[PDB]
RNA sequence: CGGGGCAGAAAAUUGGAC
RNA sequence: GGACUUAAUGUCACGGUACCCAAUUUUCUGCCCCGGA
């Protein structure tokens, strides 16, 4: 009708100025709604009839609507499935149509074919090859191959010449074409003429470019993907890929989001991963020199502490966000909306301070744990000081989560009943790891610093059992320290007072001797302490305990709190809070499960409050490891107010920790304790 | 070797699922989804039968966790023979794997056992579990197997084992509902049996090893559910409905042909309210009849349907049918019509998402579980009953979308809202919906917990899920089968204050008081302090209220619990556990547990009289108590109250236009619904002025759209993202008791404003409740208020309730001529102290009020020339016309940029005035709503009778006449268009060309849109599409002597008036030739003592019945009342002021015998408020004498502006009214001449009949016969003696 | 020589959010 | 007695609340004078 040409005509202004990226997504959501709704609501007006021209524009509306319906997401969206799953049925009656013109029939099939490749991109049981082959050969034979205008026509090319398909006559100008970016230069060298130098010049200016990227943008998936199919065929140059790949990514990462902060793609753990295993093959060469294979090494432990330093989270957390003042209300908001905009904007328009790993004190041993999930294999590697030497080792996890799965879920139904399976877990971890007892990876009568991986922080390492007839325990012969990641180790002098304090907040009276020795402080809050009470110690003492609860969150680490006679302290307001702590040495009472929620994969990213106290200036903490009864917090508590210059693991050993075999009970009960924290 | 035959029986509904076979089973969801479930298979392609089953793999899995169960229990002993711990692994290499790959715990204990168990002996656990046989995973002669398990069929034992599907089964939809934000997502879909007529399954077991049988038979005697329900284990048509839709397609095609379409809907859905009623009402033909004419009116029972009328009908379909029932007559009748209708006038995030199945190398595991040695376990069962306080809502699909078996489309939904009901038409609680609200409960009261993950390759270990896994619960059902009742619900544009486009729905409902059987049953260690709180919260007694919210729309206050009638007992597992499967745990006869004395229970189950009570629980005292905080308070009405009920009130017989709503209120005792309703107000109205209230207050109402909007409004009252956080519930009448006549009749009409006549079909009566001043009526409700409101919102709920107590929001409809007003609100004394002390500081302060300098009764100083012809005639000689017409313009000024209603512009006042009014000549406002009120239809028939208006015997005037009074005044002053008209009209003569409508000027026609204008009369006081900015109310009688008493033969407060009939337009307009002159007004005189004395005799044989008689009131009486404005501008008020009062000797005309000098009154203003709204939250106060002198200037300068002339200067001008000269005419018929010591007593009176009347005196022959021809008086002479005031007719 | 009119009309009956 | 209709050393589906947002209301004086077989 004449009705309906000014209609299509009106509302085709609103849909091509979707191709301008100046808009704000907030904005192009709601302007891409009215183009979709201005012509949706001609369907249930005109059913079962229209032009068949402006049938193709509801399918290709809905391809762009499934750009802003992608976030607000987990780990995989409903809607996006849903949208192209929806243009597909817009699109094969369009296709039934006998309109017969040739410039809308290939418009229609390019539309149709970009969006199958999208579905197979996101979905392949749903999308096979074959179908996919299918229609790509359909879409040629019409003649798609506009490639000076279009960078659809690129794409359908691409993805057709991956498959297998010879595409010798158009090489030419799909190089000539200026609308291809370097990555798509790159595939056409490889796939087609078997070419190695011009792929390596164009995937390397690719990789340079990529610096300047957020994560959220899809070119780090589409190189991701080319150098895992790269190392499918067992090609040469993935090795120096990965490694490039991997420099730009962490280049890019340093944005120093509230100092801590990600964006959560589904790749960049196969990225790590793929970078550790090319370093470890081109170490693994007999090069005649041994000073690039320490290189090597090194190269392996700095990609360790560069992957453990921070944690991703996702957008129903960073969004359901608790604020402060300083921080949460602009930083948040400033990354937030540069990776919306970011992930919003190549669907539209193709164009203290770190120490040394080699600084450490005289007579110490550090160890590096990294679990390998693209080949499921475990590493440890270790720095000698004084021998100037790094090694590594592998073994196998496989069994070591299953007894762990069994000791937590004995433990959270009958709490000291369930000893018997912390000997076999001991056990367990004493054999599985035999280079820990061996005199050429650890000297024995050194101190042992250990920086853990994301399953193997909820083991008690320091109690391991040595696989033999009489095996001892590693804390007999060792005195061990434990670290979340090597970057949390800063330079610090002991310059402070020398004044305690005490705060108490319980249930009961079960600490009746404490809260009335003379040697507490004067600004102990005893009776009731609360979350304004803790921000008054100014003068930087020597002791600190803070017997109180704790409250677990599930999904949010900024959201566990402290439980103190108030609405509590949490992880946001601790660190924005406390400024008075700072070389000091603080106790906890009782608690390292009431904080980190319980795990059900073979990763977590999950930090306590301990972690909390080392960012404000704490030179370290002791907690126990589970729960345990008051009397002996009260005796730890008492020994270290009587005296400091004592280790911890004598003390362990001096009151019979070390009888597994004959009372489980005092083993669960002593073993309990560990220190956070590196005495530099 | 033995065969025993054994037979399942269910108590609850169960669930059905299609039969795949397991190589194609993976290409379904629903069939992944519903492995546990019983099995469906067709017979015949393309057919609807089949026969159902269950396989023997399913039994056996159960049999063995109960065996499993078993041996945990009694530390892996069973009569003295100790077993071993089994196994349950299996290794991918040199095998294969089995069929379902078991994902949960497993219980362990110590062996103590001496021999390996091997194919020469095995403990009766490896021998029910098939280790050493030789049957594999390959079945082949069925004789290998030791312990065979037989599938399971259906007992048709009856007759036709042609089973149809959709007499077993029936579609519901399910979903999950997030914690946080109280939205849902991802729903599923399943299919639900019926248990009791389909229900027994009989199957065989097979088992050749005498070393477990009685393992067995403990293991069967021990299983408790099964395909989703508790069950136990024992060891021995197309005609009606095709018609009815033919029917209904008849009818939409007449309603179409009739141009009726949008009435379709007060047909269908409609009359489906007849079901409520019976047969009784259709067999008598008792319904409300149309009068309309007296003589064949509609009341919607007469149309076009190609036939008889809508009344010669199905008073004779019932008796054709007489087969369906009534009930299913109606409901199949009005669902067929509203579809037709539906399907005949009419992008994301739908998210149907099922549980995936995970599969994955090294994601399988086996966790064994050991319990501590000397442990003891228990079992105990709560009991109960559930009370209803409010009515409730379960919501279900459209049953035409919930077929069993059947199912390029966009979004399109319905607007019904059905309620979930079982085969017998029973009200159901399903368990899906308790154990959600238990388990939210459960989460708040132990102040964490985890949004649940549908993966789970390993199960979640936080604390919620624990205690949930030991939770059972069952199914209720009611004894009440009676059909509901449907509420009504609209939405209000802002803009408008009118009722916005597509706003209609309608939901149902249930009774209030009704109960519903309890069943809890948990199993463990130790019983639970939280679960104890959650009980204590569900329950009330001494005071308290029971806090259990179920099901759907809880922010409106449906579907608020009760638990009543508790008692608890417990089992003992580790020495009564034979008693326990003998009894079989009393599944199924919970009910006589409920009511069974103590001696009667049978041994192993004791009363537990361990249960603490509130106040020393930890819980509930720092979680629960605190989550919701009770506001309660009285509202005063001292006005008729109307909240209109359309359905009903063309339902019933007393045929009355409008009504009054009511409810229904189930009885515990005695078990039947009271037959006395409850006048109610509904809790939406209750919500929506509040939400109106606040957004108005913090200028939230005018954005645009709330999509992602999180504005105040979004974050107190909710929004599409998140639930609200207030939630009302219903105002009820408490004092009905203290009235000897709860409703009153009162008529309305409506004037012409050319003849002065009633206009044709504007005809209306109301029915409200009757409140006085003297006597108002009492309503009381409530509202919750969730923890966490800052000080902020606090201070702007009680600003809101502040607001409803000054008198700014009147409840009901028509409130713009009295009804609803609100008189005072006293808050109860049980609401926290700190909202009664911010009530107290946010109280009106002392006003600003004069300090009696200028603040008393401002009198208008202003004189009239008036008219000279009567001053100069003192001697009373000249005779006068009754009525003259006033012409002005043509030239009406429109405005388009309208005031919105939507905020409390800054420049722009609102406040109040009170007046009081006194009264010249005697006042009659009769009562229409008796015919015979005097008492003297007796030996004189056909004679009516009335007296004055009152209410609870108080003389009282309606504040309809005085709204109707100063808007004509209004609208003459200010030449607006003609409100009121007959466009269609004819005129003949003892035949003109066009109607009364084309006579009449194009812009003087009334305004029928917002986009063309709206002239000064429309836009101050309301169109259809714009709601009016003054209100009027009631005037109550203050003093004054007594009636006009007399002596006669009639009682003395009473007379007898004159003939007065048939205005007549076609004496104006000679032929065609002339225009309308305009408006008509009355004059002031003292004509009403020629009635007086004519009297008796005025009644002797003279009229026979054309007369009546009423009550009279006599000179020197004062009325007082209030008129209401907002929003208004300075010149408007001005105008409203001088308007209400414009000066000495001028009065208004008021009553009926306005042509007989009846009813003349005066209005003189007391006083004057205004309260001013700005962010520091500014007070009323009273204005001076020069303000308001400053307001009437400036609207004589708007005024004189409007006039368009520019050679009178503007400026600071002392008001002279005579200068304007239709201002000056309209004064002229108001002019009072006998009001000071210059008497001048005129003498106006109809002609009288030619040569044989009665009144006739000989002289001036005024008769109508010789001022009736072309020879004496000219056609334009009447004109103009008829459009000019005061002009003598005597010559 | 005669004579009662009106006992309702006009609009909104679903939109979105998932 | 049996197929239609199961497979066996492994079934947490009592692992999921049909859930969230909307004022049956806007406008209208129980009034009154000339006639036509
Ligand atoms: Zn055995
Ligand atoms: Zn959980
Ligand atoms: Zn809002
Ligand atoms: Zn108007």
């Amino acid at each position: 009708p004449t009705r309906e040409d000014i209609d299509r005509k009106e509302a085709e202004r609103l849909l091509d100025e979707a191709f301008n990226p100046r808009t704000k997504p907030v904005d192009r959501k709601k302007i891409i709604n009215s183009a979709l709704k201005i012509l949706i609501g001609l369907y249930k007006e005109k059913k079962d009839d229209l032009t068949s021209a402006s049938f193709i524009s509801i399918a290709r509306a809905y391809y762009l609507v499934s750009i802003t319906i992608l976030p607000k997401g987990t780990t995989i969206p409903e809607k996006k499935k849903e949208a192209l799953r929806k243009g597909i049925e817009f699109i094969d009656r369009a296709i039934n149509k006998f309109n017969g013109s040739i410039l809308d029939s290939q418009r229609a099939f390019r539309i149709k074919s970009v969006l199958s490749i999208e579905f197979n991109r996101i979905d392949r049981e749903k999308c096979d090859n074959i179908k996919l082959k299918n229609l790509l050969n359909e879409a040629v034979d019409k003649g798609c191959t506009d490639f000076d205008t279009y960078e659809w026509d690129i794409q359908i090319a691409i993805r057709l010449c991956e498959l297998g398909v010879d595409m010798e006559g158009h090489f030419d100008n799909l190089i000539k074409s200026n609308k291809a970016n370097d990555l798509q230069k790159a595939k056409a060298y490889y796939f087609i003429k078997k070419d190695d130098h011009k792929a390596k010049e164009h995937m390397d200016k690719c990789t340079a470019s990529l610096k300047y990227t957020p994560c959220s943008h899809r070119l780090w998936d589409e190189t991701v993907g080319f150098i895992e199919r790269l190392k499918g065929d067992s090609s040469t140059l993935w090795r120096d890929f990965a490694i490039k790949t991997y420099r730009s990514c962490r280049v890019q990462e340093k944005e120093t989001g509230t100092l801590r902060l990600r964006w959560y793609w589904s790749r960049h753990r196969v990225l790590y991963d793929m970078a550790f295993l090319a370093v470890k093959e081109q170490a693994d060469d007999e090069e005649p020199d041994v000073n690039v294979k320490q290189a090597k090494i090194k190269k392996l432990a700095e990609i360790s502490d560069s992957l453990k330093s921070r944690f991703s989270l996702r957008l129903s957390d960073m969004e359901k966000m608790p604020k402060s003042d300083d921080e949460s209300n602009h930083e948040f908001k400033k990354f937030l909306d540069k990776c919306v905009t970011a992930y919003q904007d190549g669907y539209v328009i193709n164009r203290a301070k770190l120490l040394e790993l080699t600084q450490v004190p005289e007579g110490w041993v550090v160890v590096h744990f990294y679990l390998n999930k693209l080949e499921g294999m475990g590493n440890a590697i270790v720095f000698d000081k004084c021998a100037n030497s790094w090694q590594y080792k592998e073994f196998q996890y496989k069994e070591l989560f299953e007894v762990f799965l069994t000791w937590q879920a004995n433990y959270n139904l009958y709490k000291e009943n369930a000893a018997e399976h912390l000997v076999t877990l001991c056990k367990k971890i004493g054999e599985t790891m035999p280079f820990l007892f061996c005199d050429n990876f650890i000297p024995n009568g050194k101190d042992v610093l250990f920086v853990p991986h994301d399953f193997l922080h909820r083991l008690p390492l320091h109690g391991s059992i040595e696989n033999k007839t009489n095996g001892k325990l590693f804390l007999e012969n060792h005195s061990c320290c434990y670290l979340p990641a090597w970057s949390f180790a800063s330079e610090k002098e002991a310059s402070t007072s020398d004044e305690y304090v005490l705060l108490k907040n319980f249930d009961q009276g079960h600490f009746e001797t404490l809260q009335n020795n003379q040697i507490w402080g004067t600004q102990s809050v005893k009776d009731g302490a609360s979350s304004d009470d803790l921000e008054n110690i100014r003068n930087n003492p020597r002791l600190l305990t803070i017997l109180c609860h704790g409250e677990a969150n599930m999904s949010n680490p900024f959201r566990s709190m402290l439980k103190l006679a108030n609405g509590g302290i949490t992880y946001l307001e601790i660190l924005n809070s406390v400024k008075g702590l700072k070389g000091s040495q603080v106790i906890l009472g009782a608690c390292e499960t009431d904080l980190v929620p319980p795990l059900s994969d073979v990763m977590d990213e999950h930090y306590s409050v301990a972690t909390a106290l080392l960012l404000i200036g704490a030179a370290g903490v002791v907690g126990t490891m589970w729960k345990v009864r008051s009397n002996k917090t009260k005796s730890l508590i008492e020994w270290k107010l009587e005296n400091i210059e004592y280790k911890l693991n004598e003390w362990q050993k001096e009151t019979g920790g070390a009888a597994y075999k004959d009372h489980p009970p005092t083993f669960y009960r002593s073993i309990a304790f560990r220190s956070i924290g590196f005495p530099l | 070797d033995m065969n025993i035959t054994v037979e399942l029986t269910f108590f609850e509904p169960y669930r059905l699922v299609e039969w795949f076979d397991w190589d194609a089973r993976k290409k379904s969801h629903s069939a992944m989804r519903g492995q546990a479930f019983a099995q469906w298979t067709w017979k015949g392609k393309g057919r609807t039968a089949g026969k159902s089953f269950i396989t023997g793999t399913l039994v056996r899995s159960a049999v063995i966790k109960a065996v499993e169960e078993l041996l945990s229990l009694n530390n892996g002993k069973w009569e003295g023979v100790p077993c071993c711990n089994g196994s349950f692994q299996t290794d991918e290499s040199k095998g294969k794997k089995p069929s379902f790959l078991r994902k949960r715990h497993t219980l362990q204990w110590q062996a103590n056992n001496k021999n390996i168990c091997d194919k020469e002996e095995a403990c009766p656990f490896c021998i029910l579990l098939g280790r050493f046989d030789n049957a594999g995973k390959v079945h082949e002669r069925n004789k290998d197997y030791d312990i065979h398990f037989s599938n399971f069929d259906l007992d048709h034992k009856q007759e036709k084992n042609d089973l149809r599907l959709v007499d077993i089964a029936s579609g519901r939809i399910l979903n999950r509902v997030d914690f946080d934000t109280g939205k849902a997502k991802d729903y599923f879909r399943t299919w639900e049996a019926d248990y009791e007529t389909y229900g027994t399954y009989t199957g065989r077991i097979t088992l050749r090893n005498e070393h477990a049988k009685k393992l067995l038979l403990a293991s069967l005697g021990f299983v408790d559910k099964l395909c989703g329900a508790l069950c136990r284990i024992e060891v021995i048509s197309e005609d009606h409905n095709d018609e009815l839709r033919k029917q209904a397609e008849v009818i939409v095609e007449a309603f179409k042909q009739n141009d009726k379409l949008e009435k379709i809907r007060i047909l269908a859905d409609a009359i489906r309210t007849l079901r409520l009623h019976g047969e009784g009402v259709i067999e008598k033909d008792e319904l409300p009849d149309g009068k309309e004419e007296r003589d064949k009116g509609h009341h919607l029972w007469d149309i076009k349907v190609q036939g008889t009328a809508l009344r010669t009908k199905l008073k004779e379909l019932w008796q054709s049918n007489k087969d369906i029932g009534w009930r299913k007559f109606t409901e199949m009748l009005g669902s067929n019509l509203y579809l037709i209708y539906k399907k005949e006038t009419g992008i994301l995030g739908d998210t149907e998402y099922y549980s995936k199945a995970h599969d994955s190398e090294g994601s399988d595991l086996f966790i064994p579980v050991t319990p501590p040695e000397g442990i003891e376990t228990k079992e105990w069962i709560i009991v109960g009953r559930l009370k209803a306080a409010t009515p409730f809502y379960f919501g279900v699909q459209q049953p035409s979308d919930s077929i069993p078996g059947k199912e390029s489309l966009v979004i399109n939904e319905h607007t019904s809202f059905n309620i979930l009901l079982d085969k017998e038409n029973r009200y159901r609680i399903p368990r899906s919906a308790l154990r959600g609200a238990l388990r939210r409960d459960l989460r708040t009261a132990f102040g964490s917990g985890c949004n649940v993950s549908l993966g789970g390759q390993i199960l979640c270990n936080c604390k919620v899920c624990i205690e949930m896994r030991r939770i059972t619960l069952k199914d209720s059902v009611s004894d009440f089968s009676e059909p509901p009742e449907i509420r009504y619900r609209i939405a209000k544009n802002p803009g408008t204050a009118t009722v916005e486009d597509g706003s209609l729905f309608d939901i149902e409902v249930g009774p209030e008081g009704l109960t519903f059987p309890f069943v809890l049953r948990y199993r463990g260690h130790k019983f639970p302090e939280q679960l104890s709180s959650v009980i204590r919260y569900w329950e009330e007694n001494d005071g308290k209220n029971g806090m259990a919210w179920l099901g759907g729309l809880d922010s409106t206050g449906k579907g608020r619990f009760a638990l009543k009638d508790i008692k608890i007992f417990e089992w003992d597992l580790n020495q009564k556990i034979n008693e326990y499967i003998k009894e079989r745990g009393m599944r199924g006869k919970e009910k006589e547990l409920l009511e069974m004395g103590e001696s009667s229970l049978p041994d192993g189950l004791i009363p537990y009289k361990f249960f603490e009570e509130r106040e020393c629980l930890f819980p509930y005292k720092e979680n629960l108590k605190p989550q919701w905080s009770e506001v309660q308070y009285t509202i005063e009405v001292g006005s008729p109250l109307l909240t209109a009920d359309t359905i009903s009130a063309l339902t019933e017989p007393g045929n009355r236009d409008a009504i009054a709503y009511k409810k229904r209120v189930y009885n515990d005792g005695n078990n039947a619904i009271e037959p006395e309703p409850r006048f109610a107000v509904k809790s939406e109205t209750h919500r929506g002025i509040f939400r109106t209230a606040v957004g108005r207050r913090t200028g939230d109402l005018g954005k645009e759209d709330h999509e992602d909007c999180t504005c105040d409004m979004c974050i107190i009252f909710g929004n599409e993202h998140e639930s609200s956080k207030i939630r009302f519930e219903d105002l009820e009448l408490i004092n009905g008791n203290e009235f000897e006549k709860l409703e009153k009749h009162i008529d309305h009409v409506a004037i012409d404003r050319f003849t002065g006549g009633a206009l044709d079909k504007a005809k209306f009566d109301t029915y409200p409740l009757a409140g006085s001043p003297k006597k108002p009526l009492k309503l009381k409700g409530r509202f919750w208020i969730k923890k966490g409101f800052s000080g902020d919102h606090k201070l702007l709920i009680t600003t809101a309730l502040s607001d409803i107590r000054d008198g700014l929001y009147p409840l009901g409809s028509k409130g713009g001529v009295g009804y609803g007003w609100v008189a005072g609100i006293s808050i109860d004394d049980n609401v926290p102290d700190d909202f009664k002390e911010m009530i107290n500081k946010t109280e009106m302060p002392l006003p600003e009020e004069v300090e009696e300098s200028n603040n008393g009764p401002i009198n208008n100083d202003y004189v009239h020339p008036g008219h000279q012809s009567p001053k100069q005639d003192h001697k009373n000689k000249n005779i006068y016309y009754p009525h003259y017409f006033l012409d002005s313009g043509s030239k009406v000024y429109r405005e388009k940029d309208i005031i919105t209603h939507e905020e409390f512009t800054e420049e722009l006042l609102s406040g109040k005035i009170n007046c009081k009014l006194e009264t010249l000549t005697p006042l009659i406002i009769p009562d229409t709503s008796d015919e015979n009120g005097l008492k003297l239809q007796g030996n004189k028939p056909g004679h009516k009778n009335y007296k004055f208006f009152n209410i609870n015997g108080e003389l009282m005037i309606p504040g309809s006449e005085l709204r109707g009074m100063l808007r004509t005044h209004f609208e003459a002053l200010t030449k607006s268009c003609f409100a009121i008209f007959g466009e269609d009209s004819t005129l003949s003569w003892r035949c003109a060309s066009k109607t009364l409508g084309g006579k009449l000027d194009k812009a003087l026609h009334p305004c029928t849109g917002l986009s063309d204008g709206l002239c000064p009369g429309c836009h101050l006081f309301g169109t259809t599409d714009y709601k009016g900015r003054v209100k009027f109310g009631f005037a109550k009688y203050e003093n004054g002597p007594e009636w006009l008493i007399t002596r006669g033969n009639n009682p003395e407060r009473s007379l007898t008036l004159g003939v007065l009939e048939s205005p007549r337009p076609a004496f104006s307009i000679p032929d065609d030739e002339s225009e309308i002159p305009g408006r008509k007004f009355y004059l002031h005189h003292n004509g009403w003592r020629i009635i007086r004395q004519k009297q008796l005799e005025i009644r002797e044989t003279v009229q026979p019945e054309r007369n009546v008689t009423t009550e009279v009131m006599d000179k020197g009486n004062v009325f007082s009342f209030d008129v209401r404005f907002e929003n208004l501008r300075e010149w408007e008020l001005g105008l409203l002021l001088q308007s209400l009062d414009p000066g000495k000797n001028i009065a208004h005309k008021l009553g009926k015998g306005k042509p007989y000098g009846f009813g003349s009154v005066k209005i003189k203003i007391d006083s004057l408020h205004t309260f001013k709204i700005n962010s520091n939250n500014d007070k009323i106060k009273r204005v001076p004498q020069s303000d308001i002198r400053e307001y009437i200037n400036k609207g004589y300068q708007k005024l004189i502006e409007w006039s368009g002339n520019n050679s009178i200067q503007k400026g600071n001008v002392l008001p002279q009214w005579h200068v304007i000269p239709h201002i000056d005419k309209l004064y002229k018929l108001l002019w009072v001449p006998f009001l000071n010591d210059s008497k001048l007593e005129p003498d106006v009176r109809y002609p009288v009949l030619n040569e044989e009347s009665k009144g006739y005196i000989e002289g001036s022959d005024y008769t109508y016969k010789k001022l009736g021809d072309k020879d004496n008086l000219p056609y334009k002479t009447r004109v103009k003696g008829l459009t000019t005031p005061w002009s003598p007719w005597n010559p």
